[PDB]
């Protein structure tokens, strides 16, 4: 026996394969496998299956899907709301020109506007879950 | 285990437990609830002393400056601060008063000290746990050497607070609503 | 008068911007010949030796430079090396793990940092 | 000094080796194309990167390649001729 | 002065100069010490940069180094 | 063996390349140095701005031109130079009086509207910025004691498991981390200072600038527009508002990250793992690249609304300020923006790890997948934009030179009027619903011509080429088809040899050589434009739609002043104007030699000229060559002293030109 060139290519595939599989263990600990860098934190798995696992949404990991949704639908009414009615509807920039104040209502209502899109991009996410 | 294992969720009718937790807040967020603890003692505390003091200032009114330890319950605080420049910030053009600066902004800032040195101190710091929430070994000598008349005072303190958390509100609306004496009645 | 900072002047535009400049021009190029002259760029330096093997002789960097740094227990490594190269060794093949490995760490490539040897 | 690497994709053409003005490369016996030779770099010492040899290799990318090192030259490999370093 | 430029002239711009003298000497010299710790503290910290870290000072410098209790939290938070 | 006349130039080439140096081991020496030296250049800076406030307190009259700012002038510095004439009197002083420069800066305006007063104020503020300076270096000192307690106190150090090596990558977490900087930085230093700067506004620059007021009563925050009619500037009230609007918003977004304890803020790598990144975010060269690129939207937008709304006191009222403030700016923020691309590219070449051939998780790998079809549609809009600009041009320069300004091709600029009409609509619904109406917004909308369009497609063009060459570069720093290996050599190198069809300019550093020369270019343009609207919008929105109105009616008209400047008939205060114009058309001129002359023709002169040394009588006999050997300059050591010979001749040779033409 003489070491072919397609020796050496199989043994460079042996060892590639092998060794890719044991450096993902935890048995190598390289500086790119620290928290932070490419490994997710220990306990919050980002994605799992190809899909957003429920650790995602952070604190709303627990809520459930029907939740997020109530709380999105909400959300995007009462800022919408707040929206319509101090841009177009009910303006308020007359009223604070002349010495007056905001409606400070509208000015909290308005900011659920981007709020509620994230929630029910959270509710969609747990709606994949099963959650 | 219900919220952590935390005192205040059993029932009164014994043999059974209230758990009282409509929004299931404690499932949603078990690592705040030594936080929520906190609040809510903290809570109940501020909320006895200030029942007690919504109650005695219809008898007896500290003789001071007479801007202030003047008038109802209910414009108590809006004239005990005087109009502020913009919110608790002090006029140093004019100290010693002649126009606009607070009188309780004194009230605020040994609270300020005192919780950054309490529960911020607490919690930054190299702590607090389920158990620890409100424990700042502030007469704990009192506390009785008992595994059980341990958690029946805390329990009592817990509803005691809860108690006058609502208690508060009730009076203070009521007070606004109408002014009156001690029932706070129309 | 408006002036009177000219004493300032008279003396410090003369000194910043001829004396100090001309100091400065002998001082490097008196640097210039000295064996520590630009350790951190110039290849083969004392200096740059000697930091080499002050960084080395920490616990932490000793086994820095290695690439193949990291592995927690290399004797597991190898043993599953082998074994996963048992299975699928091409028939009466005489190669072992070992020597493989042995010659694919040993090149021969004599001209390289070979200005590790005046300083 | 210069790194002049040679590549497994040789062929033995040795017109790297001919290109060569200061003779820094040479033939080896190798096993590893149908010329049974590769060429080989003993001397890159005396290197002076001309890179007249990457110009002679007909390989599809060079099997010989030469990395130029500033920060390295030597008297060799600056071709110093009014001025001796040793 | 002897101005150029065209708006200079056909707008008769001036640049007035204060016949006092701005700073008396004792503010320079006031200026100047500070000046100078600049510049030492400056001097010192090039030849730090240039020597670099020792790291073989654990062998010979005394005591025994010293991780604030913040530095040790914020390695353990995380990168 | 020892080494030749090309070590300086060799060294001083990577003199500030930290990753390159020798001893440095580990990125715990690399991120102490980087952050000593920010420690350095931060007192640098201090001591800069305590210079120019010194020179003002001292060398000047802020005394005297805050009383009557319009029509007088500031003072940069006195002259002190023993070349002038030491009998009568210079152009740039009042007879027997000292010799004094105007200064361009626009510091003047800056100290005013802040609430300097007195020259005493400026003098204790010297004094505190020098203090400033002397606190930075003293923590840049702190800090490297600090680290290297830290390694001293990994002699008491030892996690009594093999696992204790791990501390090798937390040594330096102090620089390295991220959540944490981010959020201190958009929280405190951003959000806060901004907090704190409204707080020196209404306690300082409001209370000194009209008549004594109530105790700095929150009807000091407005929100009028701009400026206001006096001093043809934002109002004080307006700018504190902004600033503690800016604050309040950054201050609450600086909460974000996980900074300080582990149970509160999302950590940036998850933030990224669930985006459209995912990039390696710990490269220090791929930070300074995203923060370069940070940096010229702030610069330009900087030089763009110093002049659209200008902030300070009476700075509208100075023809130079104006000018100079924006082209400085405009070239300060072009080089950031080339910087940021610059480092992308050693990015790529140096600290991005990719994939085996075809996994596309990476976003500078499937940049790279069809990075061909990038840099062809790039060099596609390039090309549109050129033809059509110059060959636009050229029929509006041929039909005006043959007696026919009616036979030009004038597209009206329909889009920046429709943008410009749209907000001007908002802008006067605002002011009609306004009971303090009558207000003014000074440059922020235009007249926009013709001209106007041909000279933004030229700009367009410039920034598109620019682009072209940097992301080219980028993209194929690492590999292209005719060098498939260069990721191995250096960011910047010679070439690889003239075979394989000839390899000059090959390395990534040289498509940066050549980028600069589209960036000078792009902002000759911008100023070019900006300077012509300013002189004369008039003839400019008429005959700016051919070149030579360009050619004739800017450059050889406004550059009479200059010119006559010093001459047979007397010298003017514009004397060192021209004097700098020619030494700057000097370095100009002598950077082309770098650039079209090459090595070798170069190293036969020196060998020739070196033969002559050791040929002659005494010479022979002290020195031999053999220590410090004169060789020509290297290939890239040449093409960068002719890119800073031209850099530095076409952006210095501006400056004469703007103060000729203005003042
Ligand atoms: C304006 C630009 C410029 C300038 C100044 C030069 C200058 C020079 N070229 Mg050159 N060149 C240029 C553009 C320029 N080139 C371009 C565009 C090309 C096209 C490729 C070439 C191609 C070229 C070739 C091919 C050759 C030269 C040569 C020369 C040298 C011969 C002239 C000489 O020695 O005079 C002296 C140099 C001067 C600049 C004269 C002025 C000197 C100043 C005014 C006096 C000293 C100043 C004072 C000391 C201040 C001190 C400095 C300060 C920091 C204190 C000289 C260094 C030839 C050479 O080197 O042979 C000898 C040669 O072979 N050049
Ligand atoms: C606008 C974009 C945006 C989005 C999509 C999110 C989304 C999220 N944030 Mg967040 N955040 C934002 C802006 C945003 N934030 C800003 C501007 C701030 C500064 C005030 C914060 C401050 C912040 C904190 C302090 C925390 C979050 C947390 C979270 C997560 C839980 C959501 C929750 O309970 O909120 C309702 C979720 C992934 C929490 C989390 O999961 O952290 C682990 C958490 O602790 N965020
Ligand atoms: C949450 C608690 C709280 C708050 C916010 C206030 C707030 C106020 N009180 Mg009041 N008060 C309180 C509790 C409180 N009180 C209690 C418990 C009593 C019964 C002793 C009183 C008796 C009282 C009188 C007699 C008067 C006020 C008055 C006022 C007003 C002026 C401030 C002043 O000098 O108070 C003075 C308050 C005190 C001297 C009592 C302080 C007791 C504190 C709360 C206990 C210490 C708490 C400490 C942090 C914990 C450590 C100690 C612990 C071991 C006990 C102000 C609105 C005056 C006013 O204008 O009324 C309209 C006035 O004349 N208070
Ligand atoms: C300088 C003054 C000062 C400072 C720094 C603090 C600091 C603190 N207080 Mg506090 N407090 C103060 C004065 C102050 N207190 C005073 C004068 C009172 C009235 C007697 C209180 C009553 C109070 C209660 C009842 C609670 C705190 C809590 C807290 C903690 C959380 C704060 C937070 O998240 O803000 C949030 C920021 C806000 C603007 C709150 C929103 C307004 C609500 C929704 C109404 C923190 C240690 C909380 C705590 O300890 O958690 C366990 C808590 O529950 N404080
Ligand atoms: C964080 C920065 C900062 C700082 C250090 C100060 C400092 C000061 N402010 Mg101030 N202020 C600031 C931001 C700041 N301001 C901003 C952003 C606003 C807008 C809301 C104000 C609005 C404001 C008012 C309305 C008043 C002050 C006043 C004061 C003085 C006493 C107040 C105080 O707390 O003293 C401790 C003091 C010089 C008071 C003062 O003395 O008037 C001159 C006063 O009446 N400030
Ligand atoms: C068959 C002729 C032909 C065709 C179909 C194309 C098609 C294309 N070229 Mg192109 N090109 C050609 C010839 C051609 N080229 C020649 C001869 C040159 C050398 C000057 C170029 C140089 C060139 C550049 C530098 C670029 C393109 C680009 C492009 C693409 C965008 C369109 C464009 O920029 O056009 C504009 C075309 C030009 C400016 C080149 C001049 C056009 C020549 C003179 C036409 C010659 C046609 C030929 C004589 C027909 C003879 C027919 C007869 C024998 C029967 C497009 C795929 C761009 C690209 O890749 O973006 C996607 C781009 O950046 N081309
Ligand atoms: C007057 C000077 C001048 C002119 C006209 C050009 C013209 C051009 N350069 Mg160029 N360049 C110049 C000087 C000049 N360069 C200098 C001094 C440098 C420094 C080395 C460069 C460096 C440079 C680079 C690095 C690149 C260009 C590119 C381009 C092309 C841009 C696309 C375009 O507008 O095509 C329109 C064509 C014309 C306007 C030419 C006229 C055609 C007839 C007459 C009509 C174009 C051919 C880019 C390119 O190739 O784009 C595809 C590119 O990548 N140039
Ligand atoms: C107005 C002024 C504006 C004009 C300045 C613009 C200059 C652009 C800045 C670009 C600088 C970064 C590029 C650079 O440093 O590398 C440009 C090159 C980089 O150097 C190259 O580096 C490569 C490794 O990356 C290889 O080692 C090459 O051999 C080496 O030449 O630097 C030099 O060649 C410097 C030679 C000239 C040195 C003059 C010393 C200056 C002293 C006066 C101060
Ligand atoms: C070294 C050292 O010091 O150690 C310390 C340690 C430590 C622990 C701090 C100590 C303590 C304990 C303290 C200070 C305990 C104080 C406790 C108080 C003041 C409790 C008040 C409750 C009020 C309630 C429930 C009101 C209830 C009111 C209600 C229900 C009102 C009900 C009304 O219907 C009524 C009656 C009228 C109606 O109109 C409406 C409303 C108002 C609702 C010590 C002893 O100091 C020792
Ligand atoms: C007014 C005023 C001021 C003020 C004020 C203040 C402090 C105002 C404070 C208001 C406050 C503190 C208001 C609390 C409300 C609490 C509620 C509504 C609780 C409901 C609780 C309910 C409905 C509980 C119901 C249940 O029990 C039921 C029925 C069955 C049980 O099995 C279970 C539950 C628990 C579900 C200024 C600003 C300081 C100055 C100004 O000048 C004057
Ligand atoms: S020219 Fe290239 S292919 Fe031919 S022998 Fe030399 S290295 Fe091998
Ligand atoms: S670069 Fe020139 S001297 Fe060096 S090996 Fe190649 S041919 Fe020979």
């Amino acid at each position: 026996y003489t070491e072919t060139v397609a020796d050496e290519r199989l043994f460079e595939q042996v060892y590639l394969q092998y060794t890719s599989e044991y450096l993902k263990g935890p048995l190598y600990w390289h500086p790119d496998k620290l928290q932070g860098w490419l490994p997710d934190y220990p306990g919050t798995p980002m994605i799992k299956e190809g899909k957003y696992t429920s650790h995602v949404i952070g604190n709303l990991k627990a809520f459930s899907s029907n939740e997020l949704a109530f709380l999105s639908m909400l959300f995007f009414g009462v800022g919408l709301y707040g929206n319509l009615q101090f841009n177009f509807y009910d303006p308020q920039w007359a009223k604070v020109d002349a010495g007056g104040f905001f409606n400070v209502s509208y000015i909290v209502e308005s900011f659920l506007l981007p709020i509620s899109f994230f929630m029910h991009i959270a509710c969609y996410i747990q709606r994949q879950n099963g959650k | 285990e219900f919220a952590g294992g935390l005192i205040g969720g059993q029932s009164a009718f014994a043999s059974q437990e209230y758990n009282f937790d409509p929004l299931g807040l404690a499932e949603k967020f078990p690592e705040q609830l030594p936080f929520f603890r906190e609040a809510e003692l903290k809570h109940g505390r501020i909320a006895m002393l200030a029942w007690v003091g919504l109650v005695v200032p219809e008898f007896v009114r500290i003789p001071g400056p007479e801007k202030c330890w003047q008038a109802s319950a209910v414009d108590a605080h809006s004239a005990c601060v005087x109009x502020x420049x913009x919110x608790x910030x002090x006029x140093x053009x004019x100290x010693x008063x002649x126009x606009x600066x607070g009188a309780l902004t004194q009230v605020f800032i040994f609270c300020g000290t005192l919780e950054i040195c309490g529960t911020w101190a607490k919690m930054n710091p190299m702590g607090l746990t389920m158990e620890n929430a409100g424990d700042y070994r502030l007469g704990v000598n009192f506390l009785p050497d008992e595994p059980e008349k341990v958690k029946e005072m805390k329990l009592k303190e817990l509803k005691n607070g809860r108690l006058a958390m609502l208690a508060f509100g009730g009076a203070i609306t009521q007070a606004t609503l109408t002014g009156s004496g001690f029932p706070w009645l129309y | 008068k408006y002036g009177d900072q000219r004493k300032f002047a008279a003396v410090l535009v003369p000194l910043t911007t001829l004396v100090f400049p001309a100091v400065a021009m002998g001082m490097f190029v008196l640097y210039s010949f000295q064996e520590d002259a630009f350790w951190r760029i110039v290849p083969g330096t004392k200096r740059a030796r000697e930091l080499d093997e002050a960084w080395r002789e920490h616990p932490l960097f000793a086994n820095s430079k290695d690439p193949l740094d990291g592995l927690i227990n290399p004797d597991d490594y190898e043993k599953g090396l082998e074994e996963a190269w048992e299975r699928a060794k091409p028939a009466g093949s005489t190669v072992t793990v070992k020597d493989k490995l042995k010659q694919l760490s040993k090149q021969n490539n004599p001209h390289w940092e070979s200005w590790r040897a005046m300083s | 000094s210069h790194a002049v690497k040679i590549y497994d994709t040789c062929i033995g053409c040795t017109l790297c080796v001919r290109a060569c003005p200061t003779d820094v490369l040479e033939m080896v016996p190798a096993s590893i194309n149908a010329a049974k030779q590769v060429a080989s770099s003993p001397r890159v010492e005396d290197c002076v990167g001309c890179k007249r040899c990457e110009t002679a290799c007909p390989t599809d990318f060079l099997s010989i390649r030469v990395y130029l090192q500033d920060n390295e030259e030597t008297q060799y490999s600056l071709g110093l001729d009014l001025v001796d370093w040793s | 002065r002897v101005p150029g430029g065209k708006r200079t002239q056909e707008l008769g711009l001036v640049i007035p100069m204060a016949d006092e003298d701005g700073l008396t000497d004792g503010q320079v010299a006031g200026l100047f010490v500070i000046a100078l710790v600049v510049f030492i503290s400056a001097m010192d910290l090039a030849k730090t940069m240039y020597n670099g870290i020792n790291p073989a000072k654990f062998k010979t410098s005394k005591g025994k180094g010293y991780i604030s209790p913040l530095v040790k939290r914020y390695i353990e938070n995380g990168f | 063996g020892r080494c030749a006349s090309s070590r300086y130039l060799q060294v001083l080439g990577s003199i500030h390349d930290i990753e390159c140096g020798f001893g440095i081991d580990n990125t715990l020496s690399l991120n102490l140095q980087i952050f000593t030296a920010h420690w350095g250049h931060l007192t640098i800076i201090l001591i800069w701005v305590s210079s120019n406030l010194y020179h003002i307190a001292s060398n000047a009259n802020y005394s005297l031109w805050v009383k009557n700012p319009i029509p007088s002038m500031p003072i940069a510095h006195n002259i002190w130079d023993p070349h002038f004439t030491n009998s009568t009197s210079t152009p740039y002083s009042h007879t027997i009086i000292t010799t004094i420069l105007i200064a361009y800066s626009g510091i003047y305006n800056q100290l005013y509207t802040s609430g300097f007063n007195t020259i005493n104020q400026i003098y204790k503020t010297t004094f505190t910025f020098s203090c400033l300076a002397v606190i930075s270096i003293l923590l840049a000192k702190i800090h490297i004691n600090t680290h290297s307690e830290l390694l001293h106190k990994l002699a008491s150090h030892t996690s009594q498991i093999p696992s204790f090596f791990q501390l090798l990558y937390f040594l330096d977490v102090a620089i390295s981390s991220v959540n944490i900087r981010f959020n201190f930085h958009t929280g405190i230093l951003v959000g806060l200072f901004s907090i704190g700067y409204t707080g020196h506004l209404l306690d300082i620059t409001i209370p000194a600038s009209r008549a004594p007021l109530i105790h700095t009563s929150p009807s000091y925050l407005t929100f009028f527009g701009g400026l206001k009619s006096n001093t043809s500037s934002l109002y004080l009230t307006d700018i504190a508002h902004h600033h503690l609007a800016i604050g309040i918003i950054s201050i609450l977004t600086g909460h974000l990250y996980s900074s300080f304890r582990a149970a509160l803020g999302t950590y940036i790598r998850d933030i990224l793992y669930t985006s459209h990144l995912t990039h390696s975010i710990k490269s220090l060269h791929l930070a300074l690249s995203l923060i370069l690129a940070s940096c010229t939207p702030l610069t330009s937008t900087t030089a763009q609304h110093i002049y659209s709304l200008t902030p300070y006191f009476y700075l509208s009222y100075d023809h130079i300020y104006s000018t100079a403030l924006y082209v400085h700016h405009s070239y300060i923020t072009s080089f950031l923006a080339i910087a940021s691309h610059a480092h992308t590219a050693i990015t790529l070449v140096r600290d991005w790890v990719a994939p085996l051939e075809q996994e596309s998780s990476s976003k500078q790998i499937r940049i790279h997948t069809h990075k061909a079809a990038i840099i062809s549609h790039l060099s596609w809009v390039s090309l549109w934009l050129g033809f059509h600009t110059l060959a636009v041009y050229s029929h509006n320069d041929t039909c005006i030179a043959f007696n026919s300004p009616s036979k030009q091709i004038l597209i009206e600029a329909s889009n920046g009027q429709l943008i410009q009409q749209a907000s001007g609509k908002a802008l006067y619904g605002t002011i009609n619903s306004i009971n303090n109406y009558n207000k003014s917004f000074d440059s922020f909308i235009h007249p926009i011509s013709p001209g106007d369009l041909y000279v933004h497609h030229a700009i367009a063009l410039g920034l598109h080429i620019t682009v072209l060459i940097l992301l080219k570069g980028g993209l194929e720093a690492r590999g292209s088809k005719l060098m498939p290996d260069k990721m191995e050599h250096s960011f910047g190198f010679s070439c690889d040899g003239p075979g394989r069809g000839g390899t000059c300019d090959i390395s990534a550093w040289d498509s940066f050589y050549l980028a600069t020369f589209w960036m000078l270019n792009s902002n000759a343009w911008i100023s070019f434009y900006f300077h012509y609207k300013h002189l004369t919008p008039r003839q400019f929105s008429e005959s700016s739609t051919y070149l030579e109105s360009w050619f004739r009616d800017y450059l050889w008209f406004n550059s009479t002043p200059l010119i006559h400047g010093y001459s047979t008939l007397g010298a003017n205060d514009l004397s060192v104007q021209s004097w700098s114009f020619l030494l700057t058309h000097l370095a100009w001129a002598s950077g082309f030699m770098f650039l079209i002359s090459w090595r070798g023709y170069w190293q036969e002169l020196i060998d020739i000229i070196l033969y002559i040394h050791l040929k002659t009588p005494i010479l022979i006999n002290l020195w031999n060559g053999d220590i410090y050997t004169p060789l020509a300059l290297s290939i890239v050591q040449a093409r960068f002293i002719g890119l800073v010979h031209f850099s530095t001749g076409l952006i210095l040779t501006y400056p004469p030109f703007i103060i000729g033409a203005t003042s």
